[PDB]
């Protein structure tokens, strides 16, 4: 079906960051359709990551960055490649690295996104397509990160969960249909109480 | 006489000379004398009045110094423009404008 | 540039360090002449200001004949240097750092470098994006300070320099 | 004003042109007088359009064209030739040599002629602001979009 195709994993809204520089890694066990990046707390579970303004993700299947659309960025990944997602809320930039090498667009731009407004904040997020396996490392154990020292440690970035006891609680988009109240601001459906 | 002056190249080549001769003052004084007589009941010789007014309008457009010179008589033109509505064409109010 | 991807670590000490050191002392020698001119202001200082401009122009040519090779070499070996600290890599950081300081302080150095790039049609963008094209991936196209190889090489060697300093030295760095 | 738009020579030339139309010398241009010169130039218009091309410039509506109206026509023709090309002459003031770029030395030359003086260093400040390409010269395209140098 249309919905049992992409499964979105994100951190809990209580971990939203509105300042500082943060780093985490995503390992692509498979090479298919997987996206990883940063998302706002109001992220919608039934929308592909980056198809709207609520997520800034990098699609490593074919080397694309997604935010309100797709544009080429970087190179496609391989099995075992580690993607280092870096967000800088002091410069309002997002940087993606592949195996310690910073990905670049079709220009000298070393940053995937620029002039991003903080607003509510950002959360680490990833989406996996059908038959896709990925490893998310939020950096609770700094020694477990494989490319943080190579690119990210000297730039002032910190692991997303550097000082945390319990592992970061994650929420996933469950493809089980449920009945919910019709939103008062639904674009297509209106309910009038007569 | 006005037509011959406006047909002369010197009138346009040397606006300062025309200003020195007091040509605009002389034409204005002739116009107001006609406007002064019969200032309320009837204006006679309308063709002369519209010829003098048209002359002064072209006089202003030659140079800004000519336009400034006619600006010094703005109040003088306005007080004679109350009955200028009767004449049609070029009027003292048009000269002030 | 294509053949540097297979360079061995021995080239850092055998070739790159002696070559950059010669460029570093040449840069220091020219700026020493430049400051000599300004301390004694004279109508003759113009006759000699052109001399240092020529010296800066030839110097910028030498830097742009080695930095594109150095930049690619640094990219393929920066991970190893950060993983295991290297005395030679730290020494190279001082050399490129001092050249950058000379470039930042000297006004003619910036002018001659900009003239060299525009007059020789140096891309200054393929030198930084060749690795991305190698991996099968407007504003300042003619010249930009951001894409200058003198400052681009330093920014790629900056993590090596920061790796020397301990985290306890962050307060000292701010004071300095 | 006519003095701004026209010089003494141009007024003399226009008067000769007006006298060429006015063969009578009475000081007014009639339809037949206007029609006669058109036939000498080859055109053979009708009186319907001949009156229209008179009323288009006849101010007082008397049906004839005198020298003040003739000069007013020519004054507009000289004035409306230039509409927004004033930036072209402004560009050439800074562009002494005649090419399509403004050099720092050329910017020094105009600044030298003007009252304000530069210390040979801030001249680079505004030229790099105007020059987006970074080649050290401000072209015509860069000048019109934003003017600082
Ligand atoms: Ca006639
Ligand atoms: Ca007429
Ligand atoms: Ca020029
Ligand atoms: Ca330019």
């Amino acid at each position: 079906s249309r919905w049992d195709r992409v499964r979105i994993f994100r951190a809990e809204k209580s971990y939203t960051v509105q300042s500082g520089r943060w780093y985490f890694e995503f390992e692509a066990v498979t090479t298919g359709e997987m996206r990883v990046g940063w998302a706002r707390p109001e992220l919608r579970p039934d929308v592909e990551l980056g198809a709207d303004e609520l997520a800034y993700v990098f699609n490593g299947h074919r080397g694309q960055r997604w935010h309100l659309g797709s544009e080429p960025f970087g190179r496609p990944w391989q099995s075992g490649d580690v993607v280092g997602c870096m967000i800088d809320l002091t410069e309002n930039t997002i940087i993606f690295t592949l195996n310690g090498e910073v990905l670049m667009s079709d220009s000298g731009s070393e940053t995937a996104f620029r002039e991003i407004e903080i607003g509510d904040g950002f959360l680490p997020v990833c989406s996996l397509g059908p038959g896709q396996v990925g490893h998310l490392n939020l950096g609770q154990d700094v020694s477990s990160l494989r490319f943080f020292a190579i690119c990210g440690l000297q730039e002032g970035f910190e692991p997303f969960a550097i000082n945390m006891q319990r592992p970061v609680t994650t929420w996933f988009s469950k493809s089980l249909p449920q009945f919910e109240p019709v939103p008062p601001e639904h674009p297509h459906y209106e309910v009038a109480r007569m | 006489s006005i037509g011959n002056i406006m047909n002369n190249k010197v009138f346009y080549q040397h606006p300062n000379l025309m200003r020195a001769l007091g040509m605009h003052e002389t034409v204005m004084e002739v116009m107001v004398n006609v406007l002064g007589g019969g200032e309320t009941k009837e204006i006679r010789f309308p063709k002369m009045v519209t010829s003098c007014c048209r002359f002064l309008c072209y006089f202003c457009r030659i140079s800004r110094q000519n336009q400034r010179s006619m600006f010094d008589h703005l109040s003088y033109l306005l007080e004679n423009s109350g009955i200028g509505l009767g004449m049609q064409g070029s009027t003292p109010l048009d000269v002030a404008a | 540039q294509p053949i540097v991807s297979r360079a061995r670590p021995e080239l850092l000490h055998s070739h790159f360090i002696p070559t950059i050191g010669r460029l570093r002392k040449r840069a220091g020698k020219v700026v020493a002449e430049e400051e000599q001119l300004r301390l004694e202001a004279k109508a003759e200082a113009e006759e000699g200001e052109l001399l240092v401009r020529d010296e800066f122009s030839v110097l910028c040519r030498d830097l742009y004949a080695l930095y594109p090779l150095l930049i690619r070499y640094v990219d393929n070996n920066r991970a190893h240097w950060l993983t295991e600290p290297n005395a030679n890599a730290e020494e190279l950081f001082r050399m490129v750092g001092e050249i950058f300081i000379y470039w930042s302080k000297s006004h003619n150095f910036k002018r001659e470098e900009q003239n060299f790039v525009v007059q020789n049609e140096i891309n200054n963008m393929s030198f930084l994006t060749a690795d991305s094209k190698s991996k099968m991936a407007r504003r300042g196209d003619r010249y930009s300070v951001q894409t200058s190889l003198i400052v681009a090489t330093l920014k790629k060697m900056l993590p090596i320099g920061l790796n020397m300093c301990a985290p306890t030295d962050q307060d000292l760095i701010m004071l300095a | 004003h006519m003095a701004d738009q026209l010089t003494e020579e141009q007024i003399a030339e226009f008067k000769e042109a007006f006298s060429l139309f006015d063969k009578d010398g009475d000081g007014t241009i009639t339809t037949k007088e206007l029609g006669t010169v058109m036939r000498s130039l080859g055109q053979n218009p009708t009186e319907a359009e001949l009156q229209d091309m008179i009323n288009e410039v006849d101010a007082d509506g008397n049906g004839t064209i005198d020298f003040p109206e003739f000069l007013t026509m020519m004054a507009r023709k000289m004035k409306d030739t230039d509409s927004e090309e004033e930036i072209r002459e402004a560009f050439r003031v800074f562009d002494k040599d005649g090419n399509g770029y403004i050099s720092a030395a050329e910017l020094r030359h105009v600044m030298t002629n003007l009252g304000e003086k530069l210390t040979d260093e801030e001249v680079d400040e505004m030229i790099r602001e105007a020059d987006i390409d970074g080649d050290g010269q401000v072209n015509y395209e860069e000048f019109v979009q934003m003017m600082t140098a």
